[PDB]
C-alpha cells in the first residue's frame, strides 16, 4: 500500500526532525559538511587497536565557498550544429512539411542531429 | 537556330549537358556545363569583365553554409494560363521545400491548394 510507503517518510522525517532540535541547530543547511561535531568512543574490552577513523573527520577549510553550495539548473553546454538547423527548419515545426538541407560538417562539430 | 551562322546563347549541346548533369547529381558535369557556358566567345556585356583582388585565397570550407545561399534565389513568376498546372505545382512545392520563395504569376491560384498535403 503507498500509505504504508508515506507514513515512513514522514515517521524518517519526524526523528530527523526531533535529534536535530536536540542537537542544537535549525535547519539542515547549517549541519552539511560539518565534521567538528562527531567523536570517537571506543570499546576497551575488546583491547583490540582502535580503528583510526581520525582522517574520516578530517575537515579541510572551504574558503569562501560553502561547502554544500550548488548553483541553479543543470550546467550549462556549448551548442553545436543543430541550433542552425532548428532555426532554419522552424517552417517544419510550424506547419510539418518537407524539408532538405545541406551543410558542411566539421570533426570537432559532435552530435550532429539530436536536438531536432 | 541554323548551323550556320548567328551564335545563340542556348543550342543542342548545352541543354543535353544541363539536363543530364540535373537528372544524374554528377556534380562534375555541372562544373563541364559551367565550363562548356563560359568557354563560348563573347555574346553579352557580362563576358567581357574580369575579377581579380588582392588578398590569398581562403578553403571553401570557410566559406557561409550552402542554405544560407540557395535562401536567396527566388522563381520569378509565370501565369498559370502560360504553363500547364503541373509544373506550376511542382516549381511551388520545390521552392517551398528548400525555403526560398516561388512565385505565382498573373493567372491566379486554386483556392483548394491553401493548405499542406
Amino acid at each position: 500500500t503507498p500509505e504504508k510507503v508515506v507514513n515512513l517518510f514522514t515517521f524518517l522525517a519526524e526523528e530527523v526532525r526531533e535529534i536535530l532540535a536536540g542537537l542544537g541547530f535549525r535547519s539542515l543547511n547549517e549541519v552539511i559538511g560539518r565534521t567538528d561535531l562527531l567523536h570517537q568512543v571506543s570499546r576497551g574490552a575488546e583491547h583490540l587497536d582502535d580503528l583510526d577513523l581520525n582522517p574520516r573527520l578530517a575537515q579541510v577549510d572551504p574558503g569562501e565557498n560553502a561547502r554544500y553550495c550548488t548553483l541553479q539548473g543543470r550546467n550549462e553546454v556549448p551548442d553545436t550544429l543543430d541550433a542552425r538547423i532548428v532555426a532554419d527548419a522552424r517552417p517544419l515545426f510550424e506547419e510539418g512539411e518537407k524539408m532538405q538541407l545541406a551543410y558542411n560538417a566539421r570533426n570537432t562539430q559532435r552530435a550532429i542531429g539530436t536536438r531536432l | 537556330f541554323r548551323k550556320s551562322g548567328d551564335r545563340h546563347g542556348w543550342e543542342g549541346g548545352v541543354i543535353h549537358t544541363l539536363q543530364q548533369a540535373v537528372t544524374n547529381d554528377s556534380y562534375t558535369t555541372f562544373k563541364k556545363y559551367s565550363e562548356q557556358v563560359n568557354k563560348r566567345p563573347p555574346m553579352q556585356l557580362r563576358d567581357l569583365l574580369e575579377l581579380r583582388s588582392t588578398k590569398a585565397p581562403v578553403p571553401v570550407d570557410e566559406v557561409e553554409s550552402i542554405t544560407a545561399i540557395r535562401k536567396r534565389f527566388i522563381t520569378p513568376g509565370m501565369s498559370m494560363g502560360a504553363l500547364s498546372p503541373e509544373a506550376h505545382g511542382t516549381l511551388n512545392v520545390a521552392m517551398n521545400r528548400i525555403g526560398a520563395k516561388s512565385d505565382s504569376g498573373e493567372g491566379g491560384e486554386d483556392p483548394a491548394r491553401f493548405r499542406p498535403d
